[PDB]
């Protein structure tokens, strides 16, 4: 639904950086690896925790109610 | 008790034998099975003892 | 096979022949109704040696 | 397209391998015994015999089919006329019929509208039916002589799949026929509007609700498991 | 499978008229003892006729199916050994693209 | 056996022979055993 | 076995003895027709049959996409290109001979070397 | 335009298919090998062999590397996996 | 399959047994609707059908000669006779149907 | 399969997988792999039923 | 390792060459059928044995 608050494995906070990741992907047109590394995720656990998210909250949100 | 044509009594005897038969056994060879009001076969005592689901 | 002759092969193939069932359906190419009217002369021009050797 | 009529027709080469009496016969709808094929051709119209053997074995040089057909034409000589052949299908029909009336007509109907309905339902021509029976016999003979593939029942070219279209077509066909019967009975009762629409509605609703794909609830041979609850556990499912 | 679909079904009548017009003679006129070789043309399993040039016929039917005159649903099979040319238009047939 | 092609010529001894001749050939083919024991389909020699 | 039908009756021809001529005459008994036997043969079964294995050969067999091509030399025209197939007849006993149809001359020749067959 | 054609099971009888859209028409030891193209008479070709797999089986990473019974058990279990079945 | 059914096979089934000794010529398939007791028929959408347990069906009207409501055919979703076929993404989303 | 011309008795055509699961299967090999696999699975599914009946 | 994969491919290729030679002999029917087996089943048994030996 929403980006997870913390990395499941290490517990690093990754909910801070979802919109920064989207901005680096769209505005700056950086590849996935560069965007993640510049956001400061070194461990592949955190890196997949941001890379594999699906922004299902948008789909659920923009119904009527 | 009333008039006894000897052919309608034969028909009624056949019906009552058929009914006792389907009541006690619903797997007759070469005879239609008794159907219940809902159209499924009626559950006979043989059936209630018959298979794995049966009583034994 | 027999005890004193088990190591042999001549008896083994002999008894294979003696027990193996043989039917004509295996060996006949064609068993056929022909017309040969006469005994002395055969209609098939090549068959003759059969009756020459009889004679 | 319609009438949902599966006129199963069997054609059997009675006998066994190495047996002399190798007799080919065939079945008809509502006939109790396998009519010999030569009698079927007689009924269809091929009174002559060489025409029958030509309709069966196309390659005259290939004597083997005629050789295996010899018992058939030997034992089918008991009829040599079209009327007699229809009448023989009549004797096996046994519908309390007379030599001319209600019996030759039954045989004509059986051999016209019920023998291979897919070829042609029309009255005009029945040589198609004879040629197709000849082809079918040729295929049976070739399999008997081991010259052709015995059809595998599991081959998808020979299989078909009834999707929602054909299945609902079958159900609506039976439900509509029931509706026609109901309105016809109502019109008869009007000796001197009023259509049960719930007949089509509720029956179709049941057949989808329970999966029992049957013309009526009363039939236990409905072949259940046609409609199932959609399993929305996950998208892949 | 993923790229697999079921034929809805089509009317074969256009195919029969075309087969008639392209030289498939009727079945009544078929005379096997004069004709030792000729493909048997079937449509939906009905032996509609015979044809003396299956190669030319099949090329025509193929080209028509590609160009779209004949529905891509229908399947046409030329069996050279059995000397048959079977056309199937009925529904429920499973097909995949290529 | 020396002949390159070997045949058997069989004859019925001394009417209406042609009708039963096929049945005679049928029986003389299936129900005749040249050697062996009945039911002995195939026999293999191993060590 | 060769077989022929009674003229302008179109029915098969049973055999019958002529001991007075000591000859074979096929007689049709539906109509009083009789004719001398063309060949002494009156029947054929071929418990093993050597025919039908090449069945299906046509002029355009060589243009069938589905068959496997081969690079064998045709005996007459010395043409390398062929299409090869197994025996169309099947038995558990029948061997695995390959029959080669030469596309140039549509001629059938066999993978066996001991025995040559024209067809 | 006749660039793709539909083939059913019965018409599959009389067509020779190419596997790879380019390879069979005209090596690193771990690299994929193929039966040589001794036939120059191909008539069709696969769009991609992966499409033989169905919906549940095509979720799988490397089914060819899997064993086939495990591919079947996965195809059964993926239907039972947990996820978002619909956005509503 | 359902589309070709509702378009062609339904007409064929009616036309095969039109005649009777009272003849049926043409069958109309309307959009899905609900005939509610002590009320007026209104357009019925799939979400309302699921939520109120209503069967999602459309009346079949047949003409008869010497229009009658012969019954209701349940409509397969996203067929040619439903509201969601001529629906864009935002239309579905306003209709509470997920794309 | 459709991809081999007829009369092809070679191991590749007749089910011989040339290479391992580490290294991967060509799609013909994978389909023959699947056919063998569900042969095995069906064989166990029927053998369990038989063996249950024999044990009972 | 690479040498092992190379030699594995070598053994598989040798088995394939052996199967091809057996096939060619069968096609020219120089192969006598094994006792108690026909020529088709003999060829199939030889092939399956050689493929199993190669895999082993
Ligand atoms: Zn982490
Ligand atoms: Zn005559
Ligand atoms: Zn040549």
């Amino acid at each position: 639904m929403i980006v997870p608050v913390r990395c499941f494995s290490c517990g690093k906070v990754v909910g801070d950086k979802w919109e920064s990741y989207l901005n680096l992907l769209q505005e700056d047109e950086l590849d996935e690896g560069t965007a993640l590394s510049r956001l400061g995720l070194k461990r592949y656990c955190c890196r997949r925790m941001i890379l594999t998210h699906v922004d299902l909250i948008e789909k659920f949100l923009r119904y009527n109610p | 008790h009333n008039g006894a044509p000897h052919h309608a009594i034969e028909e009624a005897e056949s019906l009552l034998q058929f009914h006792v038969a389907t009541y006690m056994d619903n797997d007759i060879a070469g005879q239609p099975q008794a159907l219940q009001k809902s159209g499924r076969p009626v559950k006979s005592i043989r059936a209630r003892l018959k298979g794995k689901e049966g009583r034994i | 096979l027999e005890p004193g002759h088990a190591a042999d092969q001549e008896q083994a193939k002999l008894i294979r022949s003696a027990i193996e069932h043989t039917t004509l359906k295996s060996v006949t190419i064609a068993s056929e109704i022909y017309y040969d009217p006469d005994p002395r002369s055969t209609v098939i021009p090549e068959d003759e040696e059969i009756i020459q050797l009889h004679f | 397209k319609g009438s949902r009529f599966i006129s199963t027709l069997q054609v059997k080469l009675y006998g066994r391998e190495g047996s002399s009496a190798r007799t080919i016969k065939a079945t008809l709808p509502y006939i109790k015994q396998d009519i010999p094929i030569v009698i079927i051709f007689r009924a269809l119209g091929i009174i002559p015999d060489g025409e029958i053997l030509e309709h069966i074995c196309y390659d005259v040089n290939d004597w083997q089919m005629l050789e295996m057909l010899k018992p058939c034409v030997e034992d089918g000589f008991v009829i040599q006329d079209r009327e007699t052949a229809l009448d023989f299908i009549g004797r096996r029909g046994t519908a309390l019929g007379i030599k001319k009336e209600k019996r030759i007509q039954y045989a004509k109907d059986i051999l016209q509208k019920e023998f291979l309905p897919h070829i042609t339902q029309l009255e005009g021509f029945e040589s198609r039916k004879a040629f197709f029976l000849g082809y079918m016999i040729n295929r049976l003979l070739l399999c008997a002589l081991d010259r052709k593939d015995q059809d595998d029942r599991d081959h998808f070219g020979k299989k078909r799949l009834d999707l929602a279209g054909p299945l609902l077509a079958q159900l609506f066909k039976t439900l509509f026929k029931k509706l026609t019967k109901d309105i016809f009975r109502y019109m008869q009762r009007t000796v001197e509007l009023a259509i049960n629409a719930k007949t089509i509605t509720s029956g179709l609703k049941y057949a989808l609700a329970t999966g029992n794909w049957g013309e009526q609830k009363k039939a236990m041979s409905s072949r259940a498991g046609v409609s199932q609850v959609l399993n929305r556990y996950t998208y892949s499912s | 499978s993923l790229m697999s679909c079921i034929s809805v079904g089509t009317d074969p009548m256009p195919i029969i008229t075309f087969l008639s017009e392209w030289g498939m003679e009727p079945l009544e006129d078929y005379v096997p003892h004069q004709s030792p070789d000729a493909t048997r043309v079937f449509v939906n399993g009905v032996w509609h006729g015979v044809h003396r040039n299956p190669a030319r016929l099949m090329e025509t039917l193929r080209t028509l199916r590609r160009k779209g005159d004949i529905n891509p649903e229908v399947s046409m099979i030329r069996d050279i050994r059995e000397k048959e040319l079977k056309i199937f238009t009925d529904a429920g047939r499973v097909y995949r693209p290529l | 056996d020396n002949d390159e092609k070997l045949i058997i010529r069989c004859r019925v001894v001394r009417a209406e022979e042609d009708h039963m001749l096929k049945k005679i050939e049928n029986t003389m083919l299936e129900n005749i055993t040249l050697r062996g024991v009945e039911n002995i389909e195939r026999v293999v020699m191993m060590k | 076995t060769t077989f022929r039908f009674c003229r302008d009756c179109n029915n098969m021809l049973y055999p019958r003895e002529d001991k007075e001529n000591n000859r074979l005459l096929f007689e049709c008994r539906t109509c009083s027709y009789v004719e001398e036997a063309g060949s002494p043969l009156v029947y054929r079964h071929e418990l093993i049959t050597n025919i039908g294995e090449t069945a299906g050969v046509v002029q355009d067999i060589g243009s069938d996409p589905t068959l496997p091509r081969s690079d064998r030399e045709c005996p007459k025209c010395h043409s390398r290109e062929n299409v090869f197939f197994q025996s169309q007849q099947r038995r558990k006993d029948t061997s695995m001979v390959l029959f080669f149809v030469c596309l140039s001359c549509s001629h059938i020749f066999t993978s066996d070397q001991k025995n040559k067959r024209t067809q | 335009e006749g660039l793709v054609e539909y083939i059913d099971a019965e018409e599959e009888e009389s067509i020779l298919i190419a596997m790879q859209p380019e390879d069979l028409e005209p090596v690193d030891p771990a690299k994929r090998i193929r039966v040589s193209h001794h036939a120059t008479t191909f008539t069709h070709c696969e769009i991609h062999p992966s499409m033989i797999l169905g919906v549940a089986a095509s979720i799988i990473p490397f089914p060819d590397h899997n064993q086939s019974p495990r591919n079947t058990y996965q195809s059964a279990m993926g239907k039972q996996a947990m996820g978002v079945f619909l956005t509503n | 399959s359902f589309n070709q059914f509702v378009d062609y096979t339904l007409q064929d089934i009616i036309c095969e047994d039109s005649t009777l000794i009272i003849s049926f010529g043409k069958i109309y398939v309307t959009k899905p609707m609900v005939n509610e007791s002590d009320g007026v028929t209104h357009a019925l959408y799939p979400q309302e059908a699921r939520l109120r347990n209503l069967t999602y069906s459309s009346g079949l009207f047949v003409d008869v000669k010497k229009k009658v409501f012969i019954g209701r055919l349940p409509i397969m979703l996203r067929s040619k006779n439903c509201y969601l076929s001529e629906a864009t993404e935002s239309d579905l989303y306003k209709l509470k149907e997920c794309p | 399969l459709p991809h081999f011309s007829k009369d092809d008795y070679s191991p590749e055509s007749k089910g011989f997988v040339e290479n391992s699961y580490l290294r991967g299967l060509t799609p013909q090999e994978f389909f023959f792999h699947a056919m063998g696999g569900r042969e095995g699975l069906i064989d166990t599914a029927v053998k369990t039923a038989e063996t249950g009946y024999i044990q009972r | 390792d690479g040498p092992t994969m190379r030699e594995i491919t070598e053994t598989i290729a040798e088995a394939k060459k052996k199967v091809l030679d057996v096939t060619k002999e069968a096609q020219a029917n120089l192969l006598t059928a094994k006792h108690g087996m026909t020529l088709r089943e003999s060829f199939e048994d030889n092939v399956v044995r050689f493929l199993n030996e190669a895999r082993d």
